[PDB]
């Protein structure tokens, strides 16, 4: 029943299995790390994020008379493995958290059923995937093999307080935004969390606020899940693509600009900054890329490689797509079933639905100000809880968010920085 | 991304 079957420790002993030494495909060179596959298509590396990116490999904080608003370093954070044992009982928890939720559980099993397309291969009458949505790993006898996977969890780069779901892109294909799907890393710690003020009118100003209630974890890591869902039904919104708020007026008198991506992410009220007619163009151009991808799938007939066969891997991608196929064997893409697959992932799955479902306090918009970052241990069970977050029941924390209110529980949080005044 |  639970997302994760085993209780790993950091220390396990390499396996080459679901424990063991790998490498990803950055097209840069590294040092093979330790890596964990918590569920199917899932894996997390306890591991600074230094290798997505080539040029971000540094963790060092640049001079202090270099540093912007809201960003938080310590080159030390996640080196020792004490450490990194915390962050994969961090990780794991909020996995099952998350999946304790019917809206949780929905979420990862249309991420674990989002197999990136396999559209590598340059013979339109041939299947194969593309290298950049694998991990190599290391074997027990010391080969590298393949492994094709959905979702990794790794530490965040130099800005520990940046979050962010990233992926490799291909020469040509846009594969987070043409219906492929592509491999997503997200750069995430259960170690730290953000705070945010009970009053919208506080909380949406950058001069007002110290922090007073800590963002919930797992509401955090849901929100980069909604985002690796869209991008692994290559359905994201291009992030050039926003919305010049003019419902702000300190976003306003700066120019700040808010992806609709973002909007669409957070849900609520801020979906509707999205107009019908720029929705409408979006919904039609990913049914068209799903319907390229059926085509594509029709003229499929021969397959690379024999890990699978193309019986599997076509029925993979019709349950993906949830494609239709006609008496002869031909796939095309339902009206009805696009839309309600569409709409699954971009208005059944956001934070705002979460938070409804986690039952906590959260930010009633993403267009507001944070105050401040702390320092939490979610791993202890007095501390956090898998049915109750920090609002431990049957406890002084149970009721009024008070497990949340960081006045009230305070032992569980340490302000390492206050970011109000500074924007 | 947690945005601003
Ligand atoms: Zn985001």
């Amino acid at each position: 029943m639970p997302f994760v079957n085993k209780q790993f420790n950091y220390k396990d002993p390499v396996n080459g299995v679901d424990i063991a030494y790998i490498k990803i495909p950055n097209a840069g060179q590294m040092q093979p790390v330790k890596a964990f596959k918590i569920h199917n298509k899932i894996w997390v590396i306890p591991e600074r994020d230094t290798f997505t990116n080539p040029e971000e490999g540094d963790l060092n904080p640049p001079p202090e008379a270099k540093q912007v608003p809201v960003s938080y370093y310590d080159s030390t954070y996640l080196s020792t493995d004490n450490e990194k044992d915390n962050y994969l009982k961090g990780v794991t928890k909020l996995f099952e958290r998350i999946y304790s939720t019917d809206l949780g559980r929905m979420l990862l099993t249309s991420i674990v059923r989002g197999i990136p397309f396999w559209g590598g291969s340059t013979i339109d009458t041939e299947l194969k995937v593309i290298d950049t949505n694998c991990i190599n790993v290391i074997q027990p006898d010391g080969s590298y093999r393949s492994e094709e996977l959905n979702l990794v969890i790794i530490g965040p780069s130099a800005d520990i307080i940046q979050f962010e779901c990233k992926s490799f892109g291909h020469e040509v294909l846009n594969l987070t935004r043409n219906g492929y799907g592509s491999t997503q890393y997200i750069r995430f710690s259960p170690d730290f969390t953000f705070g945010f003020e009970e009053s919208l009118e506080v909380d949406t100003n950058p001069l007002l606020g110290a922090g007073k209630f800590a963002t919930d974890p797992a509401v955090t890591l849901a929100h980069e899940l909604i985002h690796a869902g869209h991008r692994l039904y290559g359905i994201a919104i291009n992030p050039n693509r926003v919305f010049k708020v003019n419902t702000n007026a300190y976003y306003e008198m700066s120019g700040l600009e808010v992806s609709f991506e973002e909007l669409r992410t957070f849900g609520g009220h801020d979906a509707k900054f999205i107009d019908s007619l720029q929705e409408n163009e979006f919904r039609l151009y990913y049914y068209n890329k799903f319907k390229d991808i059926a085509s594509t799938l029709n003229k499929a007939k021969s397959i690379v490689g024999t890990t699978a066969s193309l019986q599997y891997m076509k029925n993979v991608f019709k349950e993906k797509y949830l494609l239709s196929e006609d008496t002869s064997g031909k796939f095309s893409v339902d009206k009805l079933k696009f839309d309600k697959l569409y709409k699954m992932l971009t208005e059944i799955y956001t934070e705002d639905n979460f938070v409804k479902f986690f039952k906590v306090l959260n930010r009633k918009t993403y267009l507001n100000f944070d105050k401040a970052v702390f320092k939490i241990n979610i791993v202890p069970k007095v501390n956090y809880t898998i049915y109750d977050g920090f609002n431990l029941r049957n406890t002084n924390l149970a009721a009024n968010f008070n497990g949340q209110n960081t006045e009230i529980n305070n032992m569980n949080f340490t302000k390492l920085k206050n970011f109000t005044g500074l924007f | 991304r947690r945005g601003f």
